[PDB]
């Protein structure tokens, strides 16, 4: 809590992504930079805007995706990007 | 056969001596020595060969083992087992 | 390290580490020194890395240590447990229920862990 | 009845005219609805998407 | 405020564990006396179902008015896993369909929960039945089923349904509605007269085809108690290792507290 | 947070949204342990509003639009109370509980759930 408060942002590594497969395990959920949204150029700021988003549309709907393929096309859609970026 | 009714109020006046004396306190107030005080005590109670009997009583007592069986009582706080004495 | 430095490759075991640990506590206590977290001597970590870092492998030969291990109150976050995982390579379970299926020896694959 | 086969069909109970409109008759009875409504229902969607989402995070 | 609240978290909630641990295989049990039961009453309604077909083939002279152009089966207890839930939505989907055509429907309820759902959007229920033990008897089916067989003989009714869940496998219950009402060389010696034997046979098929949506309901309705009472075991495991994790910083941060308190009242004396 | 200061309208919708938290809060290890579905008629409905008043307290601000990208909204105080007590009397009962999220006015709920 001491580091937290004096750095400007932080990459938190969870165990349970590493442990399953996921190695680079960056939890996008909590994981954030605050003066790096001015650091990017100009083709990944454009491109991951995208992908951020993908991210936490499966956030919600990962868990339940087993018995998930029955809903609406947007739900299916949604979760099917979402399998993708992960 | 040996049986200490309350080891617990046995480190209780060490504690007070020891306090009392103005020895360096630990964890519970305890000496860094309370550990010593029950493993030297306990460590008595054994079972010696015929070769000891033979040796200690100069041969009088031949072809016999001895020992001293210990029942060691502790009283626990609620079911509290991680106290620093029990 | 004597036979290390004949050129072998040597064992060591270590009956328990965690009664290393609270002997140092102990010995930190009769000295009079000033306690740390959870009781601990304030030498914690700098004691267990005198003793583990000396066991590695040099350009002579090795030694390779198996030593086993007491969880204080079954607190994997406790002081002692803690320092000490810092240094394992390697984490041999020895499941009960394995040995009653007639299994010897009684690892459990599933709860055991390598570095390797 | 046929060459073959003999199956007999019975019942648990002696069905007859006056037990047969009895329990028709208690069984409007036990509907005791004090208010009918109408059956519009149209909460439909506000109901059940409540407990689909509801019973999908309890699994 | 410390350690000892936790502790009396942790064992409220591992009491609690033990028993739904329980629970699930007293459902697993129940689900195979009401699976037993389910086959134990089909030679009755294939039976009857091979007499009606000949004695209606052979007697072109009467058609019964079944044979020219809903019943909700729910449960009476808690711990089901979305059973009656899905059927309702199934149920809503139909009952949309025959307004999109202009049509009034009539509803019969079997079943404590059914009757609380139609209660609290305003449904018009004309029959309602409930409190039946988990081994139902077909004796007391016969009321709720006749209110709806006379519907259909007063022009009323067009067609009759029964809304209940079908058995697909221990760990899938599926909800359905069935059709009731509307469905070689010799002939026999009819005792009374042919028509008064398909009057009575008619209303036996009905009534057995009620009872058997019920009983294979009960065997649904013990799949799913299995399947939450798992799950409930499974959540209350997560709640037991969060708090162990706080307890023991808890522990931890006591003995830290204890140890400072004594070494700053022993630099002073 | 009195009357005498603040009048009693918007005391009572304060304190009214006070009271549907705090019996939220309170049925959070039943729900977690046996689901929503297990709750009375009443503690449902109850449970359905505490939700969408938790996401309409939520706000864009205008130093926060670097870290995400959403304009900010400045709301009045006016159109604090009207939105909070419409959904204390049940006025927003059918709008999805998505539509409250991050959206300003009250108006804007009503917008975000054409989508």
């Amino acid at each position: 809590t001491n580091v937290i408060s004096i750095t400007d942002g932080q990459i938190f590594l969870e165990s349970a992504m590493f442990n399953s497969g996921i190695r680079p395990a960056v939890n996008a959920g909590i994981s954030v930079s605050r003066v790096g949204g001015a650091a990017q150029t100009k083709i990944i700021k454009k491109l991951s805007g995208g992908i951020r988003t993908a991210l936490a549309q499966y956030r919600e709907l990962a868990a339940f995706a087993q018995f998930a393929s029955d809903l609406d096309e947007a739900t299916r859609k949604q979760l099917e990007h979402g399998q993708r970026v992960t | 056969l040996i049986v200490y009714d309350d080891l617990s109020k046995q480190a209780v006046a060490y504690r007070q001596i020891s306090l009392l004396l103005r020895r360096p306190p630990g964890r519970e107030a305890y000496p860094g020595d309370v550990f010593y005080l029950h493993s030297r005590l306990l460590e008595r109670a054994s079972r010696v060969s015929e070769e000891y009997v033979e040796k200690f009583t100069n041969g009088a007592v031949t072809g016999k083992t001895g020992s001293l069986t210990a029942l060691p009582i502790i009283e626990t706080q609620a079911g509290d087992v991680s106290a620093f004495v029990p | 390290e004597k036979f290390r430095d004949e050129g072998r490759d040597v064992l060591l075991f270590i009956d328990n580490i965690y009664r290393y640990t609270l002997a140092g506590t102990e010995v930190s206590a009769l000295l009079g020194r000033m306690p740390s977290a959870v009781g601990y001597q304030p030498t914690l970590a700098e004691e267990m890395g005198v003793l583990q870092e000396r066991i590695t492998s040099t350009k002579k030969g090795s030694i390779t240590s198996i030593q086993a291990v007491y969880v204080p109150a079954d607190d994997l976050t406790d002081p002692s447990p803690a320092t000490t995982f810092a240094h394992l390579d390697a984490t041999v379970v020895l499941s009960r229920d394995i040995a009653s299926l007639g299994i010897y020896p009684a690892v459990d694959p599933l709860d055991s862990t390598s570095r390797q | 009845v046929q060459p073959n086969m003999v199956k007999v069909l019975a019942d648990t109970v002696v069905r007859a005219g006056d037990l047969d409109e009895a329990a028709a008759q208690e069984a409007l009875k036990a509907a005791e609805k004090a208010l009918q409504g109408k059956g519009a229902e149209f909460d439909y969607s506000a109901a059940a998407a409540r407990l689909a989402e509801a019973a999908a995070q309890l699994r | 405020a410390g350690a000892k609240e936790i502790r009396s978290k942790i064992a409220s909630i591992k009491s609690t564990q033990k028993i739904t641990n329980a629970m699930e295989k007293v459902a697993v049990s129940k689900m195979r006396k009401a699976q037993m039961r389910m086959a134990a009453g089909r030679p009755y309604a294939e039976r009857i179902r091979q007499v009606i077909g000949h004695l209606a083939n052979a007697n072109p002279e009467y058609r019964h008015p079944f044979m020219v152009e809903y019943i909700v089966v729910s449960s009476d207890r808690g711990l089901c896993g979305g059973l009656n839930i899905n059927l309702f939505k199934s149920l809503v989907k139909d009952m949309s369909g025959y307004r999109e055509q202009g049509a009034e429907i009539d509803l019969c309820v079997i079943g404590s929960k059914g009757a609380s759902f139609f209660r609290s959007f305003g449904g018009n229920v004309v029959a309602a039945i409930s409190h039946l033990g988990e081994e139902p008897s077909i004796n007391d089916l016969i009321g709720s089923v006749k209110v709806m067989l006379d519907a259909y003989l007063e022009g009323r009714i067009d067609r009759l349904f029964v809304v209940s869940n079908k058995f697909v496998n221990t760990m899938t219950q599926k909800p359905t509605v069935e059709q009731l009402i509307p469905l070689h060389h010799w002939d026999y010696l009819y005792e009374p007269d042919a028509k008064s034997l398909l009057d009575g046979l008619l209303v036996r098929y009905v009534e057995s085809q009620v009872y058997q949506a019920v009983v294979e309901n009960n065997a649904c309705e013990q799949a799913a108690r299995m399947i939450a009472m798992k799950n409930a075991t499974d959540n209350a495991g997560e709640l037991i290792s969060d708090l162990q994790l706080i307890y023991n910083k808890a522990r931890q941060a006591a003995i830290t507290q204890e140890i400072s308190e004594i070494v700053g009242g022993a630099a002073a004396v | 947070l009195d009357p005498l200061v603040i009048g009693q309208d918007h005391y009572d919708t304060a304190r009214g949204v006070q009271y549907v938290l705090q019996r939220y809060k309170e049925l959070k290890d039943i729900i977690a342990i046996l689901g929503m579905d297990e709750l009375s008629e009443a503690d449902k409905l109850l449970v359905a509003r505490a939700r969408k008043i938790q996401r309409f307290l939520s706000q864009p601000f205008f130093v926060a639009e670097v870290f995400t990208g959403s304009p900010g909204k400045y709301v009045s105080l006016k159109d604090t109370i009207a939105g909070f007590k419409g959904i204390l009397n049940g006025d927003y009962d059918h709008l999805p509980e998505q539509a409250f999220y991050m959206v300003g006015g009250i108006e804007e709920a009503v917008e975000k759930a054409k989508k």
